[PDB]
């Protein structure tokens, strides 16, 4: 599908209701002088789907709440409103079509439409060129591992890895201490 | 240069109107028909005015989606470019 | 008083032996479930490197571009913990290290390996920065006609740009300016598909 | 000041390139991606400072041209300076003003070829103590501009800012002299310790056990009081920077305010705002306030050359502007050689080189005003 609107309430730099409109366009370019919130749209792309990585942050300051909507429609036609919102108290609040829900089903619900938070495959963020042209080759295997969706069984992996090692090192001491308790 | 251009073309509309659509001091600039006006244009002469409109120096209201964009006028535009 | 203490700590050694299988092979599985989910993304990635650098690096006076290709230092039993080491080599240019490299050229190698690995898990968007602003008018030219050529149903692309020679050619923009006096951000659009080309 | 650049053999130039006639105003030196006006630049630094101190092989290679199987022997780079009185360290035929056998022509080979002081073989002592004499020093952080600095000084935090600061203070002639004697201080504690207790035990060596006691009150004198040079000096070049960074920044942006609070943070806005950090800012005024810390950098000790490359990234009408305008102003001085691909220094300086890109070989050509036609094509 695509992309049809974004709508902003408090979000960073836009104080109050406003209105971030893509429609037809399959190439829409977001453009303005400095300091002016094309990143901070950009942001606010990035913080609707799900991305964490300080969230009392994104409130506006002039010198309450906050909230984001994205609308989506999909390959059928009807329309997905994913809208994120931050409380009072710091907390997120996820709707799906006015209907409150948690974060695993939301992001299964993102995932349902091909949207990967977990592998952050569709979004190149300000410096992230220079940063992929100055990477390691080890930081290259991190970022397939990201994107492959087998940065998941790391954790699983390495306990394992720990499990048969002590299993096979307590297997040969106990040969060995069974051999001494023969001697 | 340019925004000096569109800072005359704005201080020549906004002399004798209180308001002036965008796409009029767009066809004032390109001195041809709306319908031969090119992007590099049309995205040359929206840049410079959010240019000017972030420095201060001007009012924009937009209130459709992809409508006409009204333009004012603020004390500064005639004192800095 | 010897043989069941024999026969105790040998079986006692059999059931840490089978337990030790049971995790061998629980790890076997894993590994292998990890070493296929990395490694048909690493074929897919290597196989689409090549053609989006050659997209990124043809032009009228060379058409057929450079070349690249990312590939395991030491493929032994486990790609996924080796490095992948990532060589772009531009029309004329071969080198035997590739920090040589210009500005233009890493950034150019950069956008293709983001376009290589973005299109592994296909998102229905694709969102830019400002990655144009490290590149001369040829480089941003070329930019512009890959997108211009990618854009579509199934593929969209939302850039923050800078460059008018990039931005020029959307099929609508979204023009934020700051409004001082009221310390916001507002956002105008306009449709690119009023006017012509040239 | 500088005058003329001879390069030949380097890495990406012709038999021999010769780059003339730049006035001790500020010149720019443009071209596209894969030219190697980033190159240039990595010759001027290949003589001068000391970025290639000491090579292995392959970084001999890395500087050597791979140019289609010819010339691959050596890289050599000759700077022509002119001056009423410059240093010098043997007179070795003083030319009229063409000071460049001091800075011989670094010629580097597969082998460790040792280059030369006008037909004579000289260390590269006797080049920095003439460097040292005529007002420059090899380790500046400011006469390097390279491709990634400004972005590297918008993803520093404020630790590494301080160090950044401490390296243009200098003041490790206070810190690792301060970790010298700290040696001292482990070796002297761990073993006078066991020297006065087994004296202890014996015990004339209760004499000795009592000036190694007042040896360590010695210790205690000097850690404190060479911390508290360290303070001395550091404070004041912070006064120095701190001004130095609000006359910049006002003069950048004249709708701002802009200071340093020393825990590192920098304190400022557009307009009658709060303050904000490099957290919470936007790419443009973070390159802003970047360059105008190097601009305050350049005010604690000012030289005579500079290098720019790419010292506007990607910012604004507003900001190329005032930044050339303040480039103009400080070409007063002292040479401000830059690179751009956007004509606002274009407009304001007073030379121009193009450099012309082939795909192995590249040589540099000298017009003044096809250079915007080249830009605004
Ligand atoms: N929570 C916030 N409340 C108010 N203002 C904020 C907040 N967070 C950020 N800002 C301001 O918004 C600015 C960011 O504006 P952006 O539009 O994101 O910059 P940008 O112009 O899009 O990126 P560049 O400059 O073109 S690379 C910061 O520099 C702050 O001045
Ligand atoms: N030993 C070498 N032999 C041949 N070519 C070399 C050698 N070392 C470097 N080069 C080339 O020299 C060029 C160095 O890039 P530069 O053009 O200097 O960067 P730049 O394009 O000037 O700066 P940008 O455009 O802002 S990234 C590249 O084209 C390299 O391939
Ligand atoms: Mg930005
Ligand atoms: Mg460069």
């Amino acid at each position: 599908g695509k992309l049809i609107r974004l709508e902003l309430f408090n979000f960073k730099s836009y104080k109050g209701h406003h209105t971030l409109l893509f429609g037809d366009s399959y190439f829409t370019s977001i453009i303005g002088p400095n300091g002016s919130g094309k990143s901070n749209s950009m942001d606010a792309i990035s913080f609707v789907l799900g991305i964490k990585s300080n969230l009392r942050d994104l409130i506006y300051r002039g010198r309450k709440t906050a909230w984001v909507m994205a609308v989506y429609e999909d390959d059928a036609g009807e329309l997905h409103r994913w809208k994120r919102t931050i409380t009072a108290n710091g907390t997120s609040e996820y709707r799906i079509n006015d209907r409150v829900v948690n974060a695993q089903q939301y992001n299964e619900a993102l995932e349902k439409e091909n949207i990967l938070i977990k592998a952050r495959n569709f979004l190149v963020f300000q410096g992230d060129v220079e940063a992929i042209a100055s990477q390691s080759p080890q930081d290259l295997t991190r970022l397939i591992e990201q994107i492959s969706g087998s940065l998941e069984y790391k954790e699983e992996y390495e306990r394992l890895e720990e499990e048969v090692r002590q299993a096979t090192e307590e297997q040969a001491y106990k040969l060995q201490r069974r051999r001494a308790a023969n001697s | 240069k340019a925004i000096v251009q569109m800072a005359k073309i704005l201080r020549k509309e906004l002399s004798e109107e209180k308001e002036v659509i965008f796409t009029d001091v767009l066809k004032s600039q390109a001195n041809t028909e709306p319908e031969n006006i090119t992007k590099r244009e049309a995205s040359r002469g929206f840049f410079d005015i959010l240019s000017l409109a972030t420095e201060g120096c001007i009012g924009l209201s937009q209130t459709e989606a992809f409508g006409n964009i009204k333009i004012d006028a603020k004390p500064a535009l005639f004192e800095r470019f | 008083h010897v043989r069941k203490q024999l026969e105790q700590t040998e079986q006692e050694f059999e059931a840490s032996k089978a337990k030790l299988r049971q995790a061998r092979e629980s790890f076997q599985a894993v590994k292998q479930k990890r070493l296929e989910l990395f490694n048909k993304a690493f074929t897919h990635i290597q196989e689409q490197i090549t053609h989006v650098y050659k997209e990124l690096t043809r032009s009228e006076a060379y058409p057929l571009g450079g070349q690249a290709y990312l590939d395991i230092e030491e493929d032994t039993d486990t790609p996924f913990l080796s490095g992948v080491k990532y060589h772009a080599m531009p029309p004329c240019k071969r080198f035997r290290d590739m920090e040589h490299l210009s500005g233009g050229e890493k950034t150019m190698a950069a956008l293709a390996l983001l376009f290589a690995i973005h299109s592994y898990q296909p998102s229905p968007f694709f969102v830019l920065d400002e990655v144009d602003c490290a590149l001369d008018n040829a480089n941003v030219e070329k930019i512009k006609k890959y997108i211009r050529e990618h854009a579509g149903p199934g593929m969209q692309f939302i850039v923050i740009s800078l460059k008018p020679a990039l931005f020029q050619a959307s099929e609508s923009l979204i023009g934020v300016y700051r409004d001082q006096e009221a310390n916001t951000s507002r956002t105008l659009t306009l449709d690119l598909r009023k006017y012509r080309h040239h | 000041y500088i005058k003329r650049v001879i390069i030949k053999g380097f890495k990406t130039y012709r038999n021999e390139t010769i780059i003339d006639n730049f006035s001790p105003h500020q010149n720019v030196i443009i071209g596209s991606n894969g030219s190697g006006k980033s190159n240039f630049f990595a010759a001027i630094r290949f003589v001068l400072s000391d970025d290639y101190s000491n090579l292995k092989r392959e970084e001999r290679q890395g500087l050597i041209h791979q140019g289609s199987g010819g010339s691959v022997m050596s890289a050599s780079v000759e700077i022509v300076f002119h001056d009423p009185d410059h240093s010098m360290i043997l007179p070795s035929g003083v030319l009229s003003r063409g000071d460049d056998e001091v800075t011989i022509r670094r010629t580097v080979g597969l082998k460790k070829d040792d280059y030369q002081l006008n037909d004579r073989n000289v260390t590269k002592g006797d080049i920095v103590r003439m460097l040292e004499t005529a007002g420059f020093s090899m380790n500046n952080p400011y006469n390097i501009v390279p491709q990634g600095k400004i972005v590297a000084l918008t993803n520093a935090k404020d630790k590494e800012r301080l160090q950044l600061l401490e390296d243009v203070v200098g003041a490790k002639s206070f810190e690792v002299k301060l970790k010298a004697s700290l040696k001292k201080m482990e070796e002297t504690e761990q073993k006078k310790i066991q020297i006065n207790k087994e004296m202890g035990e014996l015990n004339d060596l209760a004499e000795r056990a009592s000036e190694l006691d007042e040896s360590k009150d010695s210790i205690q004198d000097l850690i404190v009081k060479l911390k508290q040079q360290k303070v001395n000096a550091v404070d004041s070049t912070f006064q120095k920077v701190s001004e130095n960074f609000e006359a910049v920044f006002e003069r950048l942006v004249p709708r701002g305010t802009a200071k340093l609070i020393i825990h590192i943070s920098v304190s400022f806005n557009s307009k009658q705002n709060e303050q904000l950090h490099v957290e919470q800012l936007s790419g443009g005024q973070k390159t802003v306030c970047a360059i105008a810390l190097i601009l305050a950098i350049q005010m604690v000790d000012p030289a005579s050359f500079y290098l720019f490359d790419e010292i506007d990234a990607c910012l604004d009408k507003q900001y190329r502007t005032a930044v050339a305008t303040l480039l103009k102003e400080l070409s007063k001085n002292a040479q401000f050689i830059c690179t751009t691909f956007r004509t606002d220094m274009l407009q304001v300086a007073d030379k121009f080189f193009r450099v012309k890109y082939e795909c192995k070989i590249s040589t540099v050509i000298e017009v003044n005003r096809e250079e915007a036609i080249g830009f605004i094509r």
